[PDB]
């Protein structure tokens, strides 16, 4: 009984290092995206929303673990 | 368009011009390349090797001293060498060993003589799988 | 192997090529065309500024 | 105001609206079955 | 608590838009591109 | 506590008002010319067109 | 009465305030808060055109826009701090998505019959894995269903919630020593940064489940 | 039962990262799309149906575990 | 005694995320695909087939975890 | 006695995750396939038999360990 | 009570490593940045604002990382 | 020492997943090994036998873990 | 509260190998560095400035994180 | 209060594997310079010093993992 | 009381895999020392020295984990 709450808070713990997923594979995307632009300047547009658009598909997988965590916070 | 303009070009007589043709291979730096109706645009130089022509009709090989091969983006591609060669007559060993011995001969010789025979070396040794 | 760096430029590059799959050529159907291919008697002399010269070298 | 046009929600988008009545039933269901929580 | 509440406005919302919008907004924009187009071409 | 998230956006909105709004009356009033120089030009044309 | 169907009523008034009043008097030459529609329209046109790709593809294009503008306006409301959750109650969203599943199963059912169930078998593949392949995709067929909604609602449950306890983090960064107001402005600049990825949080997720389910109705219209 | 739901709670806590791989898994898949179409322009409608379908399939890989999470919870 | 129900909830929990290996493996079994397909558009009916092969039975491996955690759960 | 057996589910947990060496690994071999027939398409049949034999031998030891984990369970 | 606020010491000493893909991530991102000048002379006056934003929004969720290990240490 | 085989068993459970580090690795020799042989069609029997030597001598390794855990399960 | 100090002191343990990522990110930086530099002798200090640039608030998270550890001590 | 030593004991062991990546990465860059020395042989040693710079303050991250793992050590 | 030395020696357990990536890296290093020398046989006197100078005082800091190993086992 004692114990439940401060269990929430290390479940709160280990369940936030999950968003490395986000901070590994945003970054590639981008990554990717400066080598859609070097080799082809001029189709930069057709890449401009299509990386980003993946970057919200990563992201909000990402944003799942944390919330999880805050839920399992309260 | 679906299949492919080949264009093969050699400097004493082109043997195709703007056929209609299904696949390629030929040998790039990169390692062996098929090419296919559509494609990227790419140039590749080309290590003498061997390119495969595969049509409606069979495929036919040919040995070839290297060159360029080039794609131009409406997936018309051209290649752009020196020699042709037939299924099998116009390589025999007997021409072969014989000089390649002395070529490697040459090879130990003073630096320009002896870079031309290592050159000649390897085009040997890689007729060695026209030999198979 | 570093015939980029020590022997032959490209072009010179395949072009022993040529003269080595013109010299494995089929003694039957070595033509004497291909043999036209490989008759270097083209002579190359260096000009100076002061319009001298040195000999004819057969390249 | 703005020109009414008659545009085809009815004979196009009959579906979508059956799905929320299925819905709108299963969550009577629902919240007959699970609001004594 | 209120899952009856929130489900059921935002039905009736998402019917009021669907028609809404196929009655009016769309096509009020699309006069526009025929208008224009209707110009242009003569 | 959330007057300080009001005060981030009263921040933020003077940096929409600094920096976007001019980007954004650009962009309107280069497309609003175009479509202008366009449609007179259509106009001017098909004049030109009755007096030929 | 409920503040939430309040918040629909903004909703509503606030598309009669994106077209009515920013007409001025039905001109041609389309004002500048018409072009903000325009490029929407636009920007919504070139999406599902090449997406779904049908010889009827416009019959759809009218959901597709719906379905995107109450996702885009009910995410630039609840950012105003002073407000209530719109689109991270989880239970309304996933619910949409079930309904907008159901509706897309129901139209794929009434156009193919029995062939609708063709979908499960998408490309070639040897004998001994046909049936497993099938498997997680029906494992999938639901996954498709369930994650849409699960998605974007609990972006917006990590969302304002966020903005709510870090605002409570610089609440418990103000009130001890006076020296916490010495260089504590970088803490007013990240809950900026914040609100920065909540407009993308908002607008891109809107985008994302309007992508998300034009290529749901290209497969439900069109068997592969 | 003091310990019980204790349990499950960082059970869901561990049971977060499966997302983890995933995070990085769509934003590959696009990461060759940055390449693919920055490459060769005229394949954007072609190699697009098939990336996003393996998007999805590549959720029904992080998505489960976090389900997993879920009822665990439950 | 009612520890050895609740080592079960998280040996489920970390009895899951194997599928982080398909979380990575499957992604790139597409990205290959698009990175191979982008560079020759008409390889697309050759290896549509054998893309679909090697991405399932990687991923019914993954597939093997939860259901190993799922009876870990059950 | 009492608290072995829940040692033991979580030992079945912890030997679980042997599988993300399937779920990345033979997946990435598949990676290799497909560039390796993409651009090269006259290569597919050499390859294929030898390709799926580096399948196997690979993948096995993946399945090793939750064989250990069935043991760890039984 | 005695043992609450030290497991929310030792949680928000997990929850700290989950900026690891801060440490990679915008790196390996200004990795393609010197590849793309590289290869690409004439680009940076395109790519580097583009860049920034794929540093920004790439290392803020790692900051998301660290607010957990703030708050868990102390709220 | 009522726990002592609780350990054991549940170091063999730590013990176990050091295969992964077979289980990528030697996929990737077979990965190199398709970038061999599409590579350079030639090359096939001077490497498939070189290939497979760079099996054994690196999944052993990871074969010495799994017979560790069989040490730590009954030894 | 003989127990929170110990628990302060593992804390900072394990809130310390976060400098894992930043390591591993200012190394690729500089590969991409010298794979930049090598493909482009011409331009090298217009460049090394924002590679600099990159590295310090790259590393600057690693910094974040054993300032964190210190703290966690504290 | 026998456990707080032991505890300082066993988080200066959980502050030792954040040298990782520095005992990757550290070798890397210089596996960057033989791909780049070995394209272009003529600038050698004019970027040897970003070479040995990145050496240093990529390594200094581990030389602080184990300086936090001897400041809470002793 | 007894806690300390085995307490300690679980500290010498989880000081054990930070060599592991360095067990990678020194690894990938002769990788691209293939990468150079199978390319460019003409650098090899050129990388040879260097690179495995780039070996050791890598690995070396690997090797540091290890005495640390020792020096809490001690």
């Amino acid at each position: 009984m004692q114990l439940v709450l401060a269990a929430k808070y290390i479940g709160a713990g280990i369940s936030t290092i999950g968003l490395l997923g986000a901070g590994i594979g945003i970054a590639i995307v981008f990554a990717a995206l400066i080598n859609g632009v070097s080799r082809n300047p001029s189709i930069k547009d057709t890449v401009f929303p299509m990386a980003i658009l993946g970057f919200a598909l990563s992201e909000a997988t990402g944003l799942f673990c944390l919330m999880v965590s805050f839920l399992l916070l309260f | 368009s679906s299949g492919l303009k080949l264009q093969f070009a050699l400097p004493h007589e082109t043997l195709y011009s703007g056929s209609e043709v299904t696949q390629v291979n030929l040998p790039a730096k990169s390692g062996r390349i098929g090419v296919l109706a559509n494609h990227v645009p790419t140039v590749e130089q080309l290590l003498p090797g061997v390119v495969e022509v595969m049509e409606g009709s069979n495929s036919k090989k040919f040995f070839i001293s290297g060159g360029f091969a080039t794609v131009q983006p409406d997936s018309q591609l051209c290649v752009t060498a020196i020699e042709a060669f037939p299924l099998e007559s116009f390589s025999q060993e007997n021409i072969k060993n014989l000089l390649a011995e002395a070529k490697k001969n040459v090879s130990s010789s003073d630096a320009r003589e002896a870079a031309e025979a290592a050159i000649q070396v390897e085009v040997l040794e890689n007729l060695q799988s026209v030999l198979k | 192997s570093a015939w980029r760096k020590a022997g032959i430029s490209y072009a010179a590059y395949l072009n022993v090529a040529a003269q080595a799959i013109r010299s494995s050529l089929k003694t039957e159907l070595q033509t004497a065309s291909v043999l036209n291919r490989s008759q270097t008697d083209a002579f190359y002399t260096q000009y100076k500024n002061g319009t001298a010269a040195s000999e004819p070298t057969p390249i | 105001m703005l020109k009414r046009f008659p545009t085809p929600i009815l004979k196009v988008y009959w579906p979508f609206f059956v799905a929320g009545a299925a819905v709108y039933y299963g969550m009577s269901k629902a919240a007959d079955l699970s609001s004594n929580t | 608590f209120y899952f009856m509440n929130q489900l059921t406005y935002g039905f009736l919302l998402m019917i009021t838009l669907l028609i809404l919008f196929s009655q009016f907004f769309l096509p009020m924009i699309l006069r526009l591109y025929v208008s224009r187009l209707f110009i242009s071409k003569l | 506590d959330e007057s300080i998230l009001l005060l981030t956006f009263l921040g933020f909105t003077g940096l929409v008002a600094k920096y976007l709004a001019p980007a954004y009356k650009d962009f309107a009033d280069a497309r609003m010319k175009k479509v202008s120089d366009v449609l007179n030009a259509s106009r001017n044309k098909h004049v030109e067109a009755v007096k030929d | 009465l409920t503040t939430f169907s309040l918040y629909t009523i903004i909703v509503l008034l606030v598309i009669t305030s994106l077209y009515t009043l920013t007409n001025n008097n039905n001109k041609i030459i389309g004002s500048r808060w018409l072009i903000s529609q325009e490029a929407i329209y636009d920007t919504i046109m070139n999406m599902t055109k090449g997406q779904i790709g049908g010889k009827n593809w416009g019959l759809y294009f009218p959901m597709i826009f719906t379905l995107f503008m109450f996702i885009f306006i009910a995410n630039l409301i609840s950012m105003i701090p002073y407000s209530f959750a719109l689109s991270a109650h989880l239970v309304f969203i996933i619910s949409l998505s079930i309904v907008i599943w159901l509706g897309n199963t129901i139209l794929g059912l009434y156009k193919h019959g029995w062939v609708f169930f063709s979908l499960f078998v998408p490309a070639g593949t040897p004998l001994p894995l046909v049936p497993l392949l099938v498997i997680i995709e029906t494992l999938s067929y639901f996954a498709r269903a369930i994650s849409l909604g699960l998605r974007l609602g609990s972006n917006i449950l990590a969302g304002h919630l966020l903005m709510v306890i870090l605002a409570g983090l610089t609440f418990n960064f103000m009130l001890i020593n006076l020296f916490t107001l010495v260089f504590g402005f970088v803490p007013l600049a990240m809950i900026l940064a914040i609100m920065m990825l909540e407009f993308a949080i908002g607008i891109i997720q809107g985008y994302v489940w309007a992508i998300l389910t034009a290529s749901y109705l290209k497969d439900a219209v069109y068997l592969h």
